[PDB]
RNA sequence: UACCCGCAGAAGAAGCACCGGCUAACUCCGUGCCAGCAGCCGCGGUAAUACGGAGGGUGCAAGCGUUAAUCGGAAUUACUG
């Protein structure tokens, strides 16, 4: 139920910096994030009008760390929904309550943010939430709880958010350790390098 | 001195080999029981048995004996030229030369009685060369199959003698009876029975497509007058048909092969080759069967385009395809016989 | 039974399909 | 009983299919129309990205493949068409 594998390979294969890991070290030191993994890495094949689609679809997936069945629903919910499904999904995957911990900054990368949710870290409303899928809703503070607020990884991730790029949709306190979700994001919000519009049409094959 | 030197240590090794093949510690194991068991003095009570396993032991002895003697012997050998080569002294240096030469022939009259473990390898026997299903060309691998065969004949010292020939009408040969005589031929034979695949560029072709033809040898012995069981008169036919009024065919029933005859010039002559001829292969599918009792059909593959025969079952490969097609078999049959298919 | 033997399919008389002379033309090969 | 609190220590917890095209993923070795593969087209006869093994990858994941069976694709019974 997670791949626990390599981190910066399936950056590779995507070709981007997929903000596998905390963003200390620049990824280029790390791994040759320009040729692709394995044997075959230098060859770039000409790839196929499904495969690009496909290759979109995993990154997005390899990103907000979500395995294939888990996707699908989400897929489905957001077509269900009203409004363009593409954006209607990834606001879905951004509402889940370990992205939103990330995007606080109470974890370096997603992976330790959903480490700390497991891990009974993260009080949402007051009420200790274990799930990693679960969708923070507007209006609900999300918090670090007394126990884990004394962790030096915490303070760490903190300092990496602050580094990088904030987002407008959140409010979080460093001092307090507690962030509201104000609103979910409208697509402007997100990065623009993400081509729902292929996974859309992915799932209509 | 040289070539005494020489000598010394190639007798050992090849009695070690020798040693190897016979896999002599279960013979050894095998001696030993039997051995207790005749100590056991209840044995000869019942006679018949008694006498089994005396059979058995002895010759689990003098096998084992033998291997014990070629170890012993050829150590005493080198003790001797070691005492020569110390003193200097023209007699004892003769002496340990001459000596080993007995050990030698005792060794390889050991390995040949092992080769020939079946009742009638020292007879003559029939080679019986089929030429394939495809056409001109099956028809001329199988006649160059029996040029192989023959050339091998003439190299060993065989009389060879065609009893039936059926002729291809383009080329080559539709089939052919070979009579083989001499000693121990069938012994040397037997092993090249099956199918034989020929791989070639074919020239009768007009294009140069490369075809793939087969070929079977069938070898049996000859057996006649020794042999108790005879063939039904009901079961036989007899067959007259023309030469190219002399030739005869005969044919049984029950199993449902046949044997032919027109290298004699009258008809009774014939007919009774080919009675001799269908007794013997008879005897052969007996005795085949008891052994399956006791218990694809391809055995080598000529490819002349990459230039490489093969024996299938043995594993052993050569490069020199003229040399092979020229009669220089006896390196496959060998290893063949080694191996005791 | 060797008549029989040297019959069966398995030894009818194969020929090699050819690559650059008459049977030569493939429409798709092996690989794209 | 659910639930909660404490204890210890990364500790007890990853496989299955596939990588000729369709179809996401390629190389070396062995064999050599054999052994085998195969859904279709087909592959294999001594440089096999198609067989078997390895390394490497891809896809799913406490499941993954195969078989069966139904609709779909099939506007291939067409009312829409
Ligand atoms: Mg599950
Ligand atoms: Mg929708
Ligand atoms: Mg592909
Ligand atoms: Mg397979
Ligand atoms: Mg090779
Ligand atoms: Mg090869
Ligand atoms: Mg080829
Ligand atoms: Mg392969
Ligand atoms: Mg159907
Ligand atoms: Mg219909």
């Amino acid at each position: 139920a997670r791949y626990l594998g390599p981190k910066l390979k399936l950056s590779r294969r995507e070709g981007t910096d997929l903000f596998l890991k905390s963003g200390v070290r620049a990824i280029d030191t790390k791994c040759k994030i320009e040729q692709a993994p394995g044997q075959h890495g230098a060859r770039k094949p000409r790839l196929s009008d499904y495969g690009v689609q496909l290759r979109e679809k995993q990154k997005v997936r390899r990103i907000y760390g979500v395995l294939e069945r888990q996707f699908r629903n989400y897929y489905k919910e957001a077509a269900r929904l009203k409004g363009n499904t593409g954006e209607n999904l990834l606001a879905l995957l951004e509402g889940r309550l370990d992205n939103v911990v990330y995007r606080m900054g109470f974890g370096a990368t997603r992976a330790e943010a959903r480490q700390l949710v497991s891990h009974k870290a993260i009080m949402v409303n007051g009420r200790v939430v274990n799930i990693a899928s679960y969708q923070v809703s507007p209006n609900d503070v999300v918090s670090i709880r007394e126990k884990a607020k004394k962790q030096s990884r915490v303070k760490a991730a903190l300092e990496l958010a602050e580094q990088r790029e904030k987002p407008t949709w959140l409010e979080v306190d460093a001092g307090k350790m507690e962030g509201t979700f104000k609103r979910k994001p409208e697509r402007s919000d997100l990065s623009a390098d993400i081509n729902e519009h292929l996974i859309v049409e992915l799932y209509s094959k | 001195i040289n070539p005494v030197n020489n000598r010394i240590q190639d007798l050992t090794e090849r009695s070690d080999v020798l040693r190897g093949y016979l896999d002599y510690d279960a013979k050894k194991e095998r001696l030993e029981e039997v051995n207790a068991e005749l100590e056991q003095p209840d044995v000869w009570n019942e006679p018949e048995r008694a006498q089994a396993l005396g059979k058995e032991r002895s010759s689990l002895e003098a096998v084992v004996d033998t291997l014990d003697q070629m170890k012993q012997g050829l150590e005493d050998v080198s003790g001797l030229l070691e005492l020569a080569v110390e003193a200097d002294d023209e007699e004892t240096f003769n002496e340990a030369v001459a000596e080993l030469d007995a050990l030698e022939e005792k060794l390889a009259q050991l390995e040949f009685r092992r080769m020939f473990s079946g009742e009638y390898d020292s007879a003559d026997c029939y080679l019986d060369i089929q030429a394939g299903s495809g056409g001109t060309e099956a028809q001329d691998w199988a006649s160059m199959l029996e040029r192989m065969y023959l050339r091998w004949a003439e190299s060993r010292g065989f009389k060879t003698e065609i009893i039936e020939e059926s002729e291809g009408e383009v080329a080559g040969i539709k089939s052919v009876t070979i009579k083989i005589s001499g000693d121990y031929a069938y012994g040397w034979l037997r092993t090249e029975t099956g199918v034989h695949r020929l791989v070639r560029k074919s020239p009768f072709d007009s294009g140069g497509r490369r075809h793939t033809s087969f070929s079977s040898a069938f070898v049996y012995p000859e057996v006649d007058d020794d042999i108790d069981i005879e063939i039904n008169p009901a079961d036989l036919r007899i067959d007259v048909y023309r030469t190219s009024e002399s030739a005869v065919r005969i044919t049984h029933i029950p199993t449902g092969i046949v044997t032919q005859c027109q290298n004699d010039r009258s008809q009774h002559k014939n007919k009774d080759q080919a009675m001799k001829q269908m007794k013997a292969k008879l005897y052969e599918l007996e005795m085949q069967k008891k052994n399956a009792e006791k218990q694809g059909s391809q055995i080598r593959s000529y490819v002349l385009d990459d230039s490489r025969i093969k024996d299938l079952r043995t594993g052993v490969e050569t490069r020199n395809t003229q040399a092979v097609l020229d009669g220089s078999l006896d390196q496959f049959i060998e290893a063949s016989l080694k191996a005791g298919l | 039974a060797i008549e029989t033997l040297l019959h069966d399919p398995l030894f009818r008389q194969r020929v090699e399909k050819n690559k650059k002379g008459k049977g030569s033309y493939m429409r798709k090969g092996k690989h794209g």
